[PDB]
């Protein structure tokens, strides 16, 4: 269930808020699997968590 | 309780004015195994899966 | 004569072991645990579980600072001293230094510099900022040179830091040190360019005369995340206090005196007799313990023959008093005398040859030598080959082959049957458990076996001939 | 060159001495996997030993 | 023949192992581990976490005493106490410290402005002796040892002696309550303070066996606290049961099996075969018979002074004094201990029956000299790794604190039961350096040359009794 | 010939390599430990952070019958009722010394049959309060861990539902139940799981030593009832049927070959072992079919009564059958070796052993011997303090496990500061560079003197 959790200045927290009021995975829901990236400027190695 | 762990630690992570190059917004997906699941097992719970 | 040099090196033991037992002095262990428990282990305020050794953050180290540090630093009794421990005086007052590195020192991808505006590079010398920053009124916020805080380097864990850097002398009352780092937190100090911390003071303990020096070291990495680390170096300046002292400064003469000795006799027999001098493996165990005794010497000299740190700071004690190349050269001084005791002792072989037996085992091992060399060889050569692989598989996941030399400890503690796979198993499902268990088996099944086959081999053959030879003619 | 050249000709000695532990090995473990079976937590001399 | 010598050795280790059995009464660990549980382990107060094993500072031992020791000391049903309903506890316990006095060293003249008092480290020579505080009492006047019925200690940091100034206790907790609060308001632990010592005493009279109970603070001229404990279940009437009569008559058995041995050895040296030494179980049997009768003396001098334990008895409302009837119990157990380790590997002189046990024997006898020669030059190199260690990590890793400390770590990495990551934090450099030298020597050297020595006496002592018997 | 006896080894092994499946993939295990963690670590109560496993009063084992015991008891349960008893000792049945007897006027010795009390004490009203023999109790003897406890006592059965139970425990702890003489408790009961088809007996001991304080123990035992409603069941029945037919053959052909060796048969290693097999697989089948002919009380329990279900006659031959179809699978396994050393280069190392037992049993003797040595001056050193060496058999096992690297050494050196350590080096420096080395010694030249006799005096023609 690919939800973008986006909104990176203020409204991510109201998209959150959203999404448990409306019960999105309350219910038969298995795995979250939250997944982004990083990316290291000095070192210049970049990592995926 | 994971909402309360995403509000408190991953979004001040990801949209803080701090030291995280994030390259792309972050992304959820879950499961919905198109069947509920029975309630919290009194005593001993699922051994494994 | 045999009788003279083994009456001569047994006086050589007996004056080293008098000089080991009295610098290694009564119970120091428990001072310094007591002042490691007290800086280390005390969590940093009433309602945390964390110390200075598990610090995880900035944040954590300003709670550290106004905290845990000023309730170990000052204790209670007109601006009267401090008794740590009601035993333990804080000498002058305590310094705190960072060094930061330059905003731009860095190369942002011209793809990426849309949503990244600013990389800071990771700690060298010529990348560390050097300009003035925030209320640029004091000493804290003003770079100075290594030469005006008589500072040097310090080999830190990730890189070797200068001596230089952006520094505040203390208060020697709570409420004035309090207000200053309160003052330091609020204008911010700690920001994402700085790369290292350091706090140092001393205390001196007149019960038994023995200083007490104290660095600790918090360091930065450009990755991010805290690295903690500590030192406490006890030092000995106003040796000639008391008779021991002056029996020891005696014995100390006489080493001296011993070791010109064995100078001068080495020199009158290098010089014509036997050029070559070289093809007997006690020379070289001679000329190595003379050499390791005369740096020794020349460090003491040269690390006693000036205490004028010392001396400034009796003129006025409102001062930091500048301990750490002290105890810098204690520690050189310790490493290379306790290296020379261990070779001395050891040198005791040469003297051991009083029956049949003991020439017996010493032909064995002069016997067995070389090809125990020759198979050492190849067992080097699969022992690094094991961890190198260990290296690059694990070494981004595991935390014990995280560097090379760390790799190798750890594969010296398997076969000791020390090792943890709790964290090994998962770092990669295959090829984990395929290396622990071919080394385990190559290790002690194979290459632990063929030592045995040689050195049997060389000592019954040995033996044969010792026997063979005798009883026959 | 005898380093090389023993370890070449005592494999299948090495091989038949692995082979006699690991049949050892899987008869004792089975006999300690088997034999509890209890969970009892008391010093039962003749079981323990 | 030689079968007599049989029966009198196993008449004898019948005896002995009577002798050890009674001597073991069984489950005598629970009643110290329940007397140490309930006085070790509980917290010093409802509200903080630490016991008598973690205390820290001079108030931390303040609150001990205020605390879970008054509440472990006094039960509930003057009335008498039972610490658990069974335990009875005897007379008064008994408070003691040692300090040393101000100037016993010297202050270097370079600060001697700065700093007025210095207390050298405890030391016979260094010990105060003069009145302080509110002289009113005992607690504040010195009392010699004679005169307190003392002996030294042997602490953690050094050997204390048996005086100083004590304090007798109450048989209540509202009178004890109120001492303590006294000696704590005045102050009672200065600076100067080196020692201080709890001592009291049990009786269980369900089994019949006394315990003993001693609890330490060292206080290090460093600051800081330094706690030990000693619990000691002597017994000291003796003749209460049937049991007790058998293992009495068992004592005059095995004194007369000593005469008897002592008596027939000494008959073989009197000018029969002189320097009878060349022979090694001749040595075994001069050290069990030497090992026997100072056990004997040990024991009736111990026995026959139970006079401190009449005159309590006479007035139980005083100290009983027990400290030395404990010390010379665990001197006895320790004799007797060993003196049986070496009684039971006398069976080596008897079991030659068969033929393969006989060749095991002279295989085992040929290869000591061998062993020892290569065991001088292993142990010179222990303790040449122990010295480097003990110069390297003495002040750092607190495995390292003494030499023995080191010796006994060294041989524990044999076994593989250090941290490492002290070591190598300890010194960056030439920290690991030993570690893995250590390794490498220990286990790919020395064992396999002890190894092939055993190998070799082995293959020769079979092929020369091979050689000489069925050959000729 | 001997590709039949290849052949019919390898079908008797493939049969009881699977018919042993069938007792350790029952996941009794995973039930067993389920109930441990559901009685003994879970908290008495929320204001007291103690359990079972740490009571240390009294007033504990009050709490603990009062709590989460009844939570467990009380919430596939309660097959029939519960009981609870008590051992107690006798007023005066130890001596009190003349000197002391003006202060102390109780004495109460160690458990003893001797000194058991069987009088009535308290309120005599029912069996509580009344001593029965253990004749009429249906009991029997424990062995405990300070003494060996007798099938007597004062005991008291509750009911089936939670507050009579609670109301009579309540009662029994209003007018005190548990003295000073009180030495030994036991509470006992049974768990069905009726899930699929699994027992569950339950034991808990509660020890007062003469001293002071308790000391709890437990014992969880897994019954087994049979039945077959699956191929999972059906399959290890043919299994076990083809099983008994194995050992028919095998003991005929026993029979038959041992008509023409009478006397000389018992002299090789392999046919006493085939012989000891036999006879303890036809143990094991005589035991098994007297356990399954008991199926008559398995189900009578099943429905509500109010009787206490005396399952103790089935624990100890469930117990008693484990431990012995565990040693035959042992000795089953071993007997491989017997085809194993066939090749040309596999029986050399069969020779040497056969050849080097006669003095590795010897040598076996003499380290034992020097081995108790050690162990007894241990148990005579830190008997009384460590807990490692509290007892003979602990000495033992903590050496043992000392060899393979279980080291303590903080305790070993806090009891005894010299003579502690002493015992640790010189057993640590004797067991590892010396002692252990002269089995390989042994070993080496048998092999040597093997190899030379084989490949002189053959290999020449
Ligand atoms: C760092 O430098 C970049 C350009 O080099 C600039 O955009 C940014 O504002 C600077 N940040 C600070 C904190 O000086
Ligand atoms: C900087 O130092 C001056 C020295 O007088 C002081 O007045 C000023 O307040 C300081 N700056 C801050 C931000 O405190
Ligand atoms: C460095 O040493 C000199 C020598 O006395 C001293 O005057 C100066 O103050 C020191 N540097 C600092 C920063 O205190
Ligand atoms: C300790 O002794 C010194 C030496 O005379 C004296 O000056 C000081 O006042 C003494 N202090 C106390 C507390 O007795
Ligand atoms: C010392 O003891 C005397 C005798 O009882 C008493 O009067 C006095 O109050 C005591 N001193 C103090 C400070 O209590
Ligand atoms: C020491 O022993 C004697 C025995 O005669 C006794 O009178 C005295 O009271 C004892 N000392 C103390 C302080 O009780
Ligand atoms: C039994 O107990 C009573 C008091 O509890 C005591 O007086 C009596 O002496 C005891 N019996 C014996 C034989 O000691
Ligand atoms: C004890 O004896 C037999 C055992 O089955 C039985 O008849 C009797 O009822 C038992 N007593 C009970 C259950 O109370
Ligand atoms: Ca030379
Ligand atoms: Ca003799």
């Amino acid at each position: 269930y690919v939800q973008e959790l986006g909104l990176s200045l203020e409204e991510s927290r109201d998209r959150l808020r959203f999404l448990q009021l409306h019960n999105w995975l309350d219910n038969r829901s298995r795995a979250v699997f939250l997944e982004l990236t990083r990316y290291s400027p000095a070192v210049g190695l970049h990592a995926a968590v | 309780e994971l909402w309360p762990w995403m509000a408190h630690v991953l979004l001040p992570y990801v949209h803080g004015n701090q030291s995280s190059p994030e390259l792309g917004p972050p992304r959820l997906r879950q499961v919905r195994l198109q069947e509920a699941l029975y309630p919290d097992p009194p005593g001993p719970r699922v051994h494994t899966c | 004569s045999v009788l003279r040099e083994l009456v001569t090196y047994l006086l050589f033991l007996i004056v080293l072991c008098i000089l080991t037992y009295g610098m290694m002095s009564s119970n120091v262990y428990y001072y310094t645990r007591m002042m490691s428990q007290l800086f280390l282990d005390t969590p940093v305020s009433k309602t945390e579980k964390t110390n200075f050794k598990t610090l995880s953050s900035m944040e954590d180290f300003w709670k550290f600072t106004e905290g845990s540090l000023l309730d170990g630093l000052y204790w209670k009794m007109a601006d009267n001293r401090s008794f740590i421990f009601y035993e333990n005086l804080l000498l002058g007052v305590p310094r705190i230094r960072q060094l930061r590195v330059r905003n731009g020192s860095c190369s942002i991808p011209q793809d990426l510099r849309d949503e990244i505006k600013e990389c800071y590079d990771v700690y060298s010398v010529s990348s560390e900022d050097r300009a003035p920053f925030g209320p640029r009124n004091g000493t804290a916020w003003i770079y100075t040179s290594e030469k005006d805080l008589n500072g040097s380097s310090h080999w830190g864990i990730i890189a070797t830091y200068s001596g230089a850097g952006y520094y505040l002398d203390l208060s020697r009352t709570r409420e004035e040190t309090a207000a200053q780092v309160a003052s330091l937190k609020k204008n911010v100090w700690l920001d994402r360019g700085t790369r290292a911390t350091f706090i140092d003071f001393s205390v001196y303990n007149a019960n038994i005369n023995l200083f007490c020096v104290v660095r600790l070291l918090v360091e930065f990495p450009a990755t991010g995340g805290v690295i903690p680390s500590w030192q406490f170096q006890p030092l000995k300046l106003i040796r000639y206090v008391t008779t021991f002292d002056f029996f020891l400064a005696a014995c100390e003469i006489i080493f001296c005196f011993f070791i010109f000795y064995y100078v001068v006799e080495e020199i009158l027999e290098i010089r014509i007799h036997k050029l070559h001098y070289f093809r007997s493996f006690w020379n070289c165990l001679d000329v190595v313990i003379v050499v390791l005794s005369v740096v020794a010497i020349g460090i003491n000299i040269y690390r006693t023959s000036n205490v004028e740190v010392l001396l400034q700071f009796l003129e006025d004690q409102n001062t930091f008093p500048n301990f750490e190349h002290l105890a810098y050269w204690q520690i050189q001084f310790n490493n290379i005398a306790a290296v020379t005791v261990f070779f001395v002792w050891i040198k005791l072989f040469k003297f051991i040859n009083f029956n049949r037996t003991m020439s017996q085992l010493s032909t064995t091992m002069s016997r067995c030598a070389k090809d125990l060399f020759g198979f050492a060889i190849m067992f080097f050569i699969i022992f690094l080959a094991y961890a190198q692989l260990a290296y690059l598989v694990f070494g981004t996941q595991v935390d014990d082959f995280s560097t090379f030399q760390e790799c190798i400890f750890t594969q010296f503690r398997i076969i000791l049957g020390d090792i943890n796979f709790a964290e090994i198993e998962e770092a990669n499902r295959v090829l984990g458990p395929i290396y622990f268990t071919t080394f385990v088996f190559f290790m002690f099944f194979i290459l632990l076996n063929m030592f045995l086959a040689i050195i049997n081999d060389t000592y019954s053959e040995v033996k044969s001939d010792l026997a063979q030879q005798k009883a026959e003619m | 060159s005898v380093f090389g050249k023993t370890l070449c000709r005592a494999l299948p000695e090495l091989l038949g001495v692995t082979l006699g532990l690991v049949v050892l090995g899987v008869a004792y473990a089975q006999l300690a996997i088997l034999l509890v079976s209890s969970c009892v937590d008391s010093l039962w001399s003749v079981a323990q030993a």
